[PDB]
């Protein structure tokens, strides 16, 4: 019974866990560089960050 | 041990471009 | 003879402008390879 | 041109830290849960890039 009475984790205390993870995976994904901004206009690469994900 | 996997598949990308001498005999056909 | 936007056959080359320029129309096409990868191997299965 | 090269060339050293799920298991842990991670964070580090492919497109 100790195993869940000292360490009562709350649905939305594990729930916020989760979305860290989830946070952490969209951060990491749409991530994308960050080179020459006003250079980089070209159809290919604009429609590449567009699509990044 | 990821640096042991980064250098293996580093050296396989190598012997795949050195593959493209290949294509050379190709144009001498 | 047919592709080339030249006013003349005799090429001389005194700038790498048209070089440089298809070699970033190049390589940088290439992007987002490793970054898509990752969307694989990550939407693969949640840590948690 | 110089900066894609950069980009690409950039050379990355952190040191990726070692986990010993043994250690977390034993001071404290939920019941299930340092066992899940480590099977299912495992199961990530299995995959990984297919330079291969890359290669011969190229």
């Amino acid at each position: 019974q100790e195993q869940a009475n000292l360490i009562g984790l709350t649905a939305e205390q594990l729930k916020s866990i989760k979305e860290n993870d989830v946070r952490a995976r969209k951060e990491f994904l749409e991530s994308q560089p960050k080179l020459d901004n006003n250079l980089k206009n070209i159809e290919s690469v604009k429609k590449i960050l567009a699509t990044w994900g | 041990q990821v640096a042991q996997a980064n250098y293996s598949k580093f050296r396989a990308d190598y012997s795949a471009s050195v593959a493209a001498f290949q294509q050379r005999i190709k144009t001498i056909e | 003879e047919n592709n080339i936007a030249s006013n003349t056959y005799i090429l001389i080359q005194q700038d790498v402008a048209n070089m440089a320029k298809a070699y970033v129309h190049d390589i940088c096409g290439y992007i987002d390879v490793a970054n898509k990868e990752n969307v694989r191997i990550l939407s693969k299965g949640d840590l948690i | 041109l110089s900066s894609l090269v950069s980009f690409y060339n950039k050379q990355h050293v952190e040191q990726i830290p070692t986990i010993d799920f043994n250690e977390w298991k034993s001071v404290i842990s939920t019941q299930g849960l340092v066992d899940k991670v480590k099977e299912n964070y495992e199961s990530l580090i299995k995959e990984q890039y297919n330079t291969d492919a890359i290669s011969k497109q190229i």
